[PDB]
């Protein structure tokens, strides 16, 4: 049908060599159902020895069903080609869509199998289906078509979708349009009921171009969270801890400081100490200067995302979005409401916060995970409902930090 | 034996050429090869060249009858990367019982396989009495070439395509120039499949073994004895010796791993605990008094041969973890109580510091990307550890962590919590300020306290780091102290340590503060920032 955009690679630089994780047989035989009919589709073809590359696929469930999908580790090709093909292709970020009362996400990613991918960049693509106790080297395939979760095939579709989009664009001026990677973001200010017939009719308008298409937010609830100095009714390890957390704190908000006086000489631990003016004084001056925030915090486009999170027990985990220490852009926590694996939580988390990073900053962030690198290489393809995935490395030494947020 | 099968197409590495290494006079051997260039072109496998400035590699002959050899080196070098044949191996632990299983060899593998025809200029040998130059040029996958690996897998991959729709009740493992076929249907019929299967291997190209299917059970395959029904490691002979060298070392806790798939209970810590030294390779390492009892322990595990049962996949799968000492554990994965299917030990400590909890939690982890990899399912798990132990564990730890279903096996060593610190300090019992320091210059530290009760202490520390002094100072306070107290100290470093809850440290130090936890029933660490002035700290610190 269309005209194969020519394709390359960011120059001096050879494509991916990612070696494939094990499978479950279980996850095998899906890929094989799955690529034995996208074979027929076309959309993927076998491919020889002379084809050396490879990059990663998992099996993951759809939203709730019984369907198993397929997902694809494109990060390595994208690092590779899309960094030169998000400039001389790139898509620019909204950067109101963090401020409308409501946000929903929709998933387009079936529009790119329409489209042919160029013939002298498939060989990029290729994946390898695992064989169970190294019986058979894997079955190998390349892509024919736009494969999803590369990120030059939205960058290639850009231009159908500002088409399907422009109708439905110019009647409803005060709707935001993203589109990052598979998914639109579409916000607006309507109430609920009324924001959510604007999707259906968005929806029902995108599917009728050809467009199939298979999770509401609101960004104005989000800030960065301040921090809560506890209301006791006060012992001399209160009084530590206050100490220890205040100076924590002081290294970043200027200003807060003399309640050390209340427990000069050598107390006792469990010994309850009362409160003295100037030490509520500096107690109500710090607690004030928390509530407000500070300045100097801009983020840079140039710099990558750097996300945090600690457990907090009791399903109870928090975050810190970042690119310098302690200068904190985004801030939050995060609770399910039962069978909440610890790992499920991650999870969930971990997917939060990137919606999080696609809404604001339309980028996503790196992730510092507290766990165990091959425990997470095992378990994370369970709960991922995401048609990304983010980078991450793996955090061994949080001190005091847990009590601290 | 030349074969019609399709060429693989092969390219240079982009702006490469092909190799030129002239070669240089072996009147006997220089025969040799004339002998067998001829041999080998009226086979097709190669062909003259009329030298129109084409490339050059390397060639010699030796005697093992004679035989030929090239040095490709130079054209590796600049020929493109090909798919990874077999990073790994089958484990027979995974492999299906058949009722019979026959082992064929395809002789001239490489030399059964056409090679593309643009690449095949860049193959070109010469065979100094102005020698004529007898130019030939490769047309079959030349061995020691950086592609013949992966192709030929590949050729071999489809030739089969038509056999095993046709009969797909059979199953063939490719492995390098074997195929390991096993059928479950008779005998007489297997040796009828099999010669089918030979037959159509011959009408691509590829010769295998005359007498019958040759190979006959139990099959020394890749460091294995494969017996009809039993599966066991090939021998092992570990030496006896009055030195041991890094080289020796190496070998034998090679030696020592291969061996834990299937020999229960193994252990090379303290051997390995040596390789530290890894400064050489020939350089003598005095064995230690723990080396040389594990190495003695090794020996008397070895000493009665035992073997592993095979993969029987209507059968459930089960692991068992059993502690051993000082960081190790072994565990076997069997289908029936007295069947291994395989066994092996985990001993990473991930630090200096580590407990029991933590290490049996990591080795679970081993196991379930084992199990992965090799049965493609994860098993399940038989713990000795206590529910209440795991649950206030993985509850209070920092990091995640994944425990799957697992049953309860009262078998001692059950691991357990030696100590839990306090969540909120003791009332009315002790109150230890605690600090200590060393001038890294002088290497010389002391560490003291100074209690609510009036108390006050001050020790001599030399040869320490102030690092090493925070640590004393909290197992001062210990060793001074009721059986509930409540220590207070400056350190970042030493509270970290602690909070992990460490029942087992290579630290002399933290060993002797472990076990003085353990003899204490309530004790609390707080913490307060240094040199702040919170009132008592100033104390600790103005002494020390
Ligand atoms: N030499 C050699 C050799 C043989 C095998 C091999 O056998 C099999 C081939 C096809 C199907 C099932 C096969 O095993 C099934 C298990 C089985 O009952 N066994 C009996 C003795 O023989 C080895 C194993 C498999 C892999 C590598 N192999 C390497
Ligand atoms: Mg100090």
């Amino acid at each position: 049908p269309i005209e194969t955009v020519p394709v390359k690679l960011k120059p001096g630089m050879d494509g991916p060599k990612v070696k494939q994780w094990p499978l479950t047989e279980e996850k095998i035989k899906a890929l094989v159902e799955i690529c034995t009919e996208m074979e027929k589709e076309g959309k993927i073809s076998k491919i020889g020895p002379e084809n050396p590359y490879n990059t990663p696929v998992f099996a993951i469930k759809k939203k709730d069903s019984t369907k198993w999908r397929k997902l694809v580790d494109f990060r390595e090709l994208n690092k590779r080609t899309q960094d030169f093909w998000e400039v001389q292709l790139g898509i620019p970020h909204p950067a109101g869509l963090k401020k409308k009362k409501s946000v929903t996400v929709l998933d387009v990613g079936d529009a790119y199998f329409s489209v042919p991918l160029d013939e002298d960049f498939r060989k990029y693509t290729a994946f390898t289906i695992p064989s169970i106790n190294n019986e058979t080297p894997g079955i190998r395939y390349q892509y024919n078509v736009l494969p999803q979760g590369w990120k030059g095939s939205p960058a290639i579709f850009q231009s159908s979708m500002t088409k399907i989009l422009e109708p439905f664009k110019k009647q409803n001026p005060d709707i935001v349009i993203y589109q990052y990677m598979d998914d639109l973001y579409v916000g607006s200010d309507l109430e609920i009921g009324q924001h959510r017939t604007k999707i259906e009719e968005l929806r029902q308008h995108l599917l009728r171009w050809g467009l199939t298409t298979p999770y509401e937010l609101h960004p104005d609830k989000w800030t960065v969270q301040p921090i809560v100095l506890p209301e006791k009714d006060w012992t001399v390890n209160d009084i530590q801890k206050l100490v220890g957390k205040l100076n924590w704190a002081s290294q970043i908000y200027p200003g807060i400081k003399q309640l050390s006086k209340l427990l000069r000489g050598t107390k006792a631990l469990t010994e309850v100490i009362p409160l003295t003016e100037e030490a509520e004084l500096e107690l109500a001056e710090n607690r004030e200067i928390l509530k407000e925030p500070v300045h100097g915090v801009y983020y840079d486009p140039s710099k990558d995302l750097i996300a945090e999170i600690q457990k907090q027990g009791q399903g109870q985990w928090t975050y810190q979005i970042y690119q310098e220490p302690f200068k904190n852009l985004k801030t939050g926590k995060y609770a399910r409401m039962a069978h909440t694996n610890d790992v499920k939580q991650l999870t969930e988390a971990v997917q939060k916060i990137t919606t999080e990073s696609i809404v604001i900053w339309g980028k996503t962030p790196k992730f510092k995970l507290p766990i165990q690198k091959e425990t997470w290489e095992t378990w994370w393809t369970e709960y991922w409902q995401a048609t990304w995935i983010p980078e991450w490395e793996f955090v061994n030494t949080p001190p005091l930090v847990k009590l601290w947020y | 034996p030349i074969s019609p099968i399709e060429t693989v197409p092969v390219k240079l590495k982009p702006g490469m050429d092909g190799p030129k290494v002239k070669q240089w006079p072996t009147e006997e051997k220089i025969k040799a090869l004339v002998e067998i260039c001829t041999e080998m072109e009226k086979e097709g496998k190669i062909s003259k060249i009329g030298p129109e400035n084409p490339y050059n590699t390397p060639v010699f002959a030796i005697k093992k009858k004679w035989r030929k050899l090239v040095d490709f080196r130079e054209l590796n070098k600049r020929t493109q990367d090909f798919w990874e044949v077999q990073l790994g191996i089958p484990h027979p632990a995974g492999l299906k019982k058949k009722k019979s299983v026959t082992v064929l060899d395809v002789g001239d593998a490489y030399f059964s396989v056409p090679l593309d025809e643009d690449f095949r200029k860049y193959t070109a040998f010469t065979i100094n009495n102005e020698t004529p130059g007898i130019r030939y040029q490769y047309n079959v996958l030349p061995q020691g070439w950086k592609g013949s690996p992966a192709i030929f897998q590949s050729s071999m991959t489809k030739i089969l395509e038509p056999f095993a729709a046709q009969n797909p009740d059979i199953v063939i493992y490719q492995y390098m120039d074997d195929l390991y076929v096993g059928s479950d249907l008779e005998i007489g019929q297997h040796r009828t499949k099999i010669e089918e299967l030979r037959q159509h291997l011959l009408r691509w190209g590829l010769t295998t073994p005359d007498k019958k299917h040759q190979k006959e059970p139990p099959f020394l395959w890749m460091g294995y004895e494969l017996h009809p029904d039993k599966w066991t490691v090939q021998p092992i002979v570990l030496p006896e010796k009055d030195s041991w060298t890094v080289n020796d070392i190496q070998k034998l806790v090679g030696k020592l791993n291969w061996a834990s798939q299937i020999y229960p209970g193994i252990k090379v810590r303290q051997l390995s605990k040596l390789l530290r030294g890894t400064k050489a390779l020939t350089e003598v390492i005095p064995l230690t008094e723990e080396a040389e009892l594990e190495l003695a322990e090794n020996r008397e595990i070895l000493k009665e041969p035992v073997h592993g049962v095979y993969y029987d996949p209507s059968k459930d799968l089960i692991a068992e973890i059993q502690k051993q000492g000082q960081g190790q554990w072994t565990y076997q994965i069997y289908q029936e109580p007295f069947k291994n299917l395989k066994t092996g030990k985990y001993a990473r400590m991930r630090g200096a510091h580590t407990n029991d909890v933590k290490q049996l939690t990591e080795a679970v982890q081993k196991i379930t990307t084992e199990s992965i990899v090799i049965w493609g399912k994860t098993p399940k798990f038989k713990l000795p550890i206590q529910k209440e132990t795991w649950e206030t564990w993985w509850t209070e730890y920092w990091q995640a962590t994944w425990i799957p279903e697992w049953e309860f096996v009262n078998t001692p060593p059950l691991v357990k919590l030696w100590y839990q610190l306090e969540k909120e300090p003791i009332v009315g019992a002790e109150t230890f300020y605690v600090d200590g320091a060393a001038n890294r210059e002088t290497k010389l530290g002391k560490a003291g306290y100074v209690t609510n009760k009036g108390r006050q202490k001050v020790v001599p520390l030399t040869n320490t780091t102030n690092q090493k002094t925070e640590l004393q100072a909290i197992y001062l306070a210990l060793q001074d102290s009721g059986l509930e107290v409540n220590i207070v100290t400056d350190s970042q470093y030493a509270l970290g340590i602690i909070q992990a809850q460490p029942d087992k440290s290579e630290s002399e130090l933290v060993n002797q503060i472990i076990e003085q936890l353990i003899k204490k029933e309530k004790v609390y660490l707080a913490w307060v920032p240094a040199h702040k002035g919170i009132g008592g700290n100033e104390q600790v610190d103005k002494l020390v």
